[PDB]
């Protein structure tokens, strides 16, 4: 096939005595040229030439040398580190003869691979000792020892046509069949092949006498089979892998047809080595025994056969072990000899020679290679062998499974990084966010785009409702489901539950109503808090009080109501179930303030943080997003609803409140870097100081990425609900990202009062870079699971280190690094994690396999498209269906049943029917098998451009609507690519969720009150109304209501069409006398709060006189730059048309209906040209622009002018950047 | 597979701590201390039916007290 490696086998006799030396080089030719193998020639084509001769070996005499044995080993090693040519015909055999004293001889001896091995050299050198010997007594030369090269080839054609092959190839078939996967003492993967024939030899002498009190207890063991059980098991327990595939010498010849052959001989055949863990070491020592002698009669098969019949994938077996022991010896009269071996050949990855002695001692030789180990790193194994060795012989009947391979050296460091130990008051919630409120009661501490409450404000708000909770019967103890929309409310609905003594159990609404009526019939909670709009969904639920809150209630102190005990249950997270239904997973309450403290701790918040609250409520992670920054005095700001799926309303939110602290999923980071550039990525994350990653596992290269755009620090956090949101902690940034050496970020070290464990099957601890399954011990685990004590008793199990206590099984695989750090490698059951999502494969067949007619399912996670691999988690559910009657199933319909029971994230995208469910030869259903999916009005006019969007990012030309752009490979992450590619080739704005509830060409193409009455804020005191302008509407009103005491209304009314008040009015007092019936019948008496702008201004101050008619008292009256009609008029025709220029700017350019705007004008126009002004003499407010005499032009319509100044003109007045400083005058002037 | 807990074919103790606690353990690893034997090894729906029956003040409302 192709010209071999040319890597020699290298060796030297030490001859001490009398040496006739120009007879022994004489015998050196002698003796080569017998072996006709020896003159085997390569040119491809390998054959023998026997015209090829042998030079006499160069004599070399170092006995005048400074170092005759250093010099000695140069001249060796001079030869061997050449490569040889293999081509010519060069005899590829070389001897030496270097005297290094009178005495003493060094043999020096090389062969070609292909001509010797380990076992035949002896028989080369002994033939020449035997001319040599002969000689000496006068004899003629003997006869050849060894059989001609055309015998042994006839002998191997002999074989090969019989029935000993076909025999033996059908044994090593099966053999390779259930042959397990190899094993390595390296964490490095495995290569197929080594370049390096220079290796790492190491010989170790056991002189501790425990093996040979080992085999003294064991008589009838032989000793041989003995050791070997001992490697069996010290590998398998060093590798925590009880099935692994080995190597093991055999003989292709036998008998005399191996000590008469020049070479090769020796047989590395795979061994696949089972440990059972319940097995004492003679059981292990018997059948390890009885099975190599079952493979000894078919070890004349070629090893080289077996991987024919089987380039740089996997190799077949790792470690190699050797029990045979070679011949050196030889017998030339008063002369001592004694083999020195110099070249042996390249080791793949390590090979483990046993030799118990004929005293009962063990030695041991090991090779290894040099890239995969070193030196102190082998001493440290072989250590762990002399323990183990130890462990037998003091109790011979200990089992397999249980013996300790652990040195006394890592439990210490085990115990160093383990000693967590924090004393943590014994507080609550509820406890530490009134101690903060105490501290800091004016600073800010809830917002959102409608409210701002202070610390103070926030505890009055929270009583208020806790004891509104306890009016409706919660009393402590109880569960307080919640289905809010993220707002300012849904963070006080969760602190009221809190403080009254109560458990809350966030729901979320986009759940099927199946599944929420499920829920809260295993928690069972005394009361439900949600809106109006999401009432009419929980009517199907029997036995369950409502309670809607969406308002501010009157504040009544802010004492706390010191009804939260530390034994209290803090949240229900429910999470998906592997068995159909889902779990509840309880966290008390001093299991949350442990991670809190600690959170605060490690990553100090201060009074001038903003920490965003974007993490859905049915996560855990939102947790210390309501929680944290409350105990610190930071800022807590809600995003806005669906906003967490926006990478481009994330940037908005991010430079909107310059927020500080947030936290992502890898997936979402992923995809949120994709929407920034440098310049973005300093206009929004420029005032993050730390940023949390937790979920899934963390690249590496996108930390660098992230650490590139915005030099934020990131941080890495691991824990499954069961431990109270995150269980470790791990820099993503600086120099510690610089050292990682994987492809994640390790998941690394144990939080306050935390344990982390890492143990096989039988509980045992793994060294390091070991795989083991990952378990948790501490104050922060869960109380556990609700309404299933067989699932607790099954997760959280006990724990052998720490007597009494316990210790949650978190299915993650994982292993110890050398800093100490832990790093996760992946799962030990059917749970996935998708884009930070926990999915369990086995609830979605459960479903499944409940639908009408189906016999088989099965759940897939693939990625279905390769041209949206960019970036995250890519990967679909797809179902696999099998029908019991063999009928179609008609997928999409059973899509749609499936969506009335399942969560939108766990209901399959692509369901494939299947005539039998794809097994193997195993029956354990081949994945690799499975059928991935392919990828009718053609598309249209408007929808042309859509769906030539799916052909960018989806990499395969859609040209007919109703193309599901899920079932075509996309996911979550790519419609924040898709909506932002959309929103740049149309005037209108595409959301990422806008896809989720429609994602198909033709639907996607078919996807701010317009009443009289704007409801800008309902709240509970005081209304004020405010007035529209020319465009009649009052929506430019919405930046005033953040600025205001919370309990404040605003309503804003307006004029629309058709049938609206400017459309239909004829004067100006007709309109003005139509507001004030749309305000007095909500106020029929006041007193009154009034604020205008422009058009609204001298609305106002018409209904402000109006009202002084009556009856009633106006107490405020606000005018943003309002001029009275008396000051058709020219250049304010030019101001109000800058009026409807900045009114349309502001809308996006969406919508068209909105011709009811630039009508409004229109009409506004024709009703300033017959005003009036009325007396009002009471007192009103005034703001006026300075880039625009506001005293004696209003003197005589307003008794009273207060006024105040500000730097901008009268399109600019009411910008959101004015109100900044107008918003917190009307607050001061209001009270 | 791989856990020793995963093994729908294995046998289990059910232990009980003194706070009342009960925990699965495979019959095939040595009993962990400060726990005492309730039950003799049973399946693993032997032991999801003895444990509905036995421990059923695992709700948040049973916390309310201790
Ligand atoms: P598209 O319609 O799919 O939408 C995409 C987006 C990203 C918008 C959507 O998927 C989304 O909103 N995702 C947010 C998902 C989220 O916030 N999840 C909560 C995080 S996990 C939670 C506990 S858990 O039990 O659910 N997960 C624990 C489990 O996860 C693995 N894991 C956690 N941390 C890990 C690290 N650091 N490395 C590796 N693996 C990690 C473990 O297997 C663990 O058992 C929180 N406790 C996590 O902090
Ligand atoms: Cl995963």
């Amino acid at each position: 096939s192709e010209l071999p490696s040319a890597w020699s086998v290298a060796h030297y006799v030490e001859l001490t005595g009398e040496v006739d030396s120009p007879l022994l080089a004489r015998a050196v030719v002698a003796g080569l040229a017998q072996a006709d193998t020896l003159r085997m020639r390569f040119t491809v084509w390998q054959w023998v030439d026997d015209a090829l001769t042998f030079e006499l070996p160069e004599i070399i005499d170092l006995r005048t040398n400074i170092d005759p044995h250093g010099t000695a080993q140069a001249l060796m090693q001079a030869d061997l580190q050449q490569d040889l040519r293999v081509d010519s015909g060069k005899p590829l055999v070389f001897h030496q003869l270097i005297q290094v004293a009178d005495n003493r001889w060094y043999w020096y001896q090389r062969y070609h691979h292909l001509l010797v091995d380990g076992f035949s050299f002896p028989a080369i050198t002994r033939q020449i000792a035997n001319i040599y010997c002969t000689w000496l007594r006068g004899e003629p030369t003997p006869a050849s020892p060894f059989t001609p090269f055309a015998d042994v080839v006839e002998e191997y054609q002999q074989y090969r046509e019989s029935e000993a092959w076909q025999r033996d190839a059908a044994f090593w078939a099966e053999q390779r069949r259930q042959l397990p996967p190899p094993a390595s003492l390296s964490p490095a993967p495995l290569p197929g092949r080594s370049a390096s024939a220079d290796i790492l030899r190491l010989k170790l002498e056991f002189t501790d006498g425990e093996f040979r009190q080992l085999a003294t207890q064991l008589s009838g063991v032989q000793r041989t089979d003995l050791a070997l059980a001992l490697a069996a098991l010290w590998l398998g327990r060093l590798c925590n892998r009880m099935d692994y595939a080995a190597g093991f010498i055999f003989m292709r010849r036998l008998g005399s047809a191996a000590l008469t052959a020049t070479g090769p001989v020796l047989n590395v055949l795979p061994l696949g080595i089972h440990i059972a863990a319940q097995e004492t070491l003679p059981e292990l020592a018997t059948r390890l025994a009885a099975q190599l002698k079952k493979m000894r009669r078919h070890q004349r098969y070629d090893a080289e056969q077996i991987v024919r019949d089987s380039a740089g994938d996997e190799p077949l077996f790792g470690p190699v072990l050797n029990i045979k022991v070679f011949d050196y010896q030889l017998d030339i009269p008063d002369v001592q000899a004694q083999t020195h071996t110099l070249a042996t050949g390249p080791v793949n990855d390590l090979e483990l020679a046993l030799f118990p002695d004929v005293h009962g001692d063990l030695s041991i030789e090991i090779l290894a290679n040099k890239q995969r180990y070193d030196e102190p790193t082998l001493i440290q194994h072989a250590e762990r062998l002399k323990m183990l060795i130890a462990q037998f012989a003091a109790d011979p009947a200990l089992l397999c499974g249980d013996v300790d391979i652990m040195l006394p050296g890592e439990y210490a460091q085990l115990a160093q990084l383990n000693a967590t130990q924090v004393e943590i008051p014994e507080t609550t919630l509820s406890a530490l966010v009134a101690e903060q409120a105490a501290k800091t009661p004016d600073a800010p501490a809830l917002a959102d785009a409608r409210y701002l409450f202070s610390y103070r404000e926030m505890r009055e708000q929270v009583v208020a409702l806790a004891n509104l909770l306890r009016e409706r019967g919660v009393k402590p103890g109880d569960s307080v489901a919640v289905a809010l929309p993220r707002s300012v409310f849904l963070t006080l609905a969760l602190h009221a539950i809190v403080e009254a003594g109560a458990a809350w159990l966030p729901l979320d609404t986009g759940y099927p109503d199946d599944r929420l009526k499920m829920m809260l019939e295993d928690a069972r909670p005394s009361l439900l808090i949600t809106t109006d709009d999401q009432l009419p969904r929980f009517s199907d639920v029997p036995n369950l009080t409502s309670l809607c809150y969406n308002a501010p209630l009157t504040p009544q102190g802010s004492a706390p109501l010191q009804l939260s005990q530390p034994h209290h249950t803090a949240y229900i997270i429910f999470t998906s179930g592997s068995t159909g239904r889902p779990k509840g997973v309880m966290v008390g309450q001093t299991a949350i303030v442990n991670r809190l403290l600690w959170m605060q701790n490690h990553y100090p918040l201060t009074g001038e943080d903003v920490v965003a609250q974007k993490t859905p409520c049915s996560f855990d992670v939102s947790v210390w997003e309501f929680f944290w920054p409350f105990i610190a005095g930071a800022k807590l700001v809600m995003a806005e609803p669906e906003a967490h799926r926006d990478p481009l309303a994330m940037q908005q939110f991010f430079a909107e409140y310059g927020v500080t602290t947030t936290h992502f999923v890898p997936s979402m980071l992923a995809a949120f870097v994709a929407s920034l550039t440098p310049q973005t990525a300093r206009q929004s994350c420029a005032t993050l100081k730390q940023v949390f990653c937790s979920g899934e596992a963390l690249p590496a290269d996108l930390c660098r990425e992230w650490q590139q755009l915005t030099g934020a620090p990131l941080h890495n956090l691991y824990g499954p609900t069961e431990a109270a949101v995150d269980v470790s902690w791990y820099p993503a940034f600086g120099e510690e990202l610089a050292q990682v050496r994987g492809s994640s970020v390790p998941i690394g070290y144990p939080v306050w009062n935390t344990g982390l464990r890492i143990l096989d099957a039988m509980m045992h601890p793994v060294p390091p870079g070991v795989a083991g399954d990952l378990y948790l011990t501490g104050i922060q685990l869960a109380q556990g699971y609700l309404g299933r004590p067989d699932l607790t008793a099954s997760r959280f199990i006990a724990d052998p280190f720490a007597p009494g206590e316990r210790m949650y099984r978190t299915g993650d695989v994982a292993r110890w690094l050398d800093n100490g750090a832990v790093e996760y490698l992946g799962r030990s059951d059917d749970q996935l994690k998708i884009r930070g999502q926990r999915i369990e494969l086995g609830e979605i067949d459960r479903v499944m396999q409940a639908l009408p007619d189906v016999e088989q399912a099965v759940t897939h996670a693939c990625v279905i498209n390769q041209a949206a691999a960019t970036g995250g988690d890519a990967r679909q559910l797809v179902g696999y269906l099998v029908s019991q009657s063999g009928l179609p199933l008609d997928t999409s319909a059973l899509q749609a049943q499936l969506r009335e029971t399942l969560p939108p994230h766990m209901v399959p995208v692509v369901l494939l029917q299947l005539p039998q469910l794809p097994l193997s030869a195993n029956g354990k259903l081949d994945r690799k098998a499975l059928p991935l999916p392919e990828l009718r009005a053609p598309k249209a006019g408007s929808e042309t451009i859509i769906a030539a969007a799916f052909s960018s990012l989806l990499g395969c030309d859609v040209q007919d609507a109703d193309a599901d752009f899920f079932a075509l490979g996309g996911h979550s992450l790519l419609a924040m690519k898709l909506a932002a590619q959309l929103s740049r080739q149309v005037a209108r704005q595409v959301t990422p969720g806008q896809v989720m509830v429609a994602s198909t060409v033709a639907k996607l193409a078919t996807i701010m009150g317009f009443e009289t009455i704007l409801p800008l804020r309902e709240g509970n005191g005081p209304t004020l109304f405010c007035f529209h302008p020319a465009s009649g509407f009052a929506w430019q009103f919405s930046v005033l209501s953040r600025y205001l005491d919370p309990q404040w209304s605003i309503i804003g009314i307006q004029s629309p069409r058709p049938n609206g008040p400017m459309q239909t009015a004829a004067n100006l007092d007709e309109v003005c006398e139509a507001h004030l019936a749309t305000l007095l019948e909500q106020q029929p008496h006041g007193p009154y709060y009034l604020l205008g702008y422009s058009l609204g201004g001298t609305l106002a101050q018409g209904i402000a006189a109006r009202l002084r008619a009556r009856g009633e008292q106006v107490a405020f009256l606000g005018l943003l730059d309002t001029w009275p009609p008396e000051t058709l008029d020219p250049e304010v025709l030019a101001e109000i048309n800058r009026e409807r220029e900045a009114f349309l700017a502001a809308q996006q350019g969406s919508t068209e209906l909105f011709t009811t705007i630039e009508g409004n004008y229109a009409d506004a126009v024709r009703l300033l040209t017959t005003a009036h002004s009325v007396p009002f003499d009471g007192k009103a407010t005034l703001f006026v622009a300075e880039r625009t005499s506001p005293e004696r032009a209003w003197s005589p319509w307003i008794a009273e002018l207060d006024i105040y100044r500000q730097d901008c003109a009268h399109v600019d007045i009411i910008s959101p950047g004015t109100f900044e400083k107008i918003g917190p005058i009307i607050r001061a002037t209001l009270n | 597979f791989s856990n020793p807990f995963d093994d729908p074919q294995g046998a289990f103790y059910i232990l009980r701590n003194a706070q009342g606690q009960f925990s699965l353990w495979p019959q095939q690893c040595v009993l962990p201390a400060g726990w005492d034997i309730v039950c003799q090894p049973q399946s693993q729906a032997s032991c999801q039916q003895w444990l509905e029956a036995h421990w059923r003040t695992l709700t948040p409302t049973n916390f309310t007290q201790l």
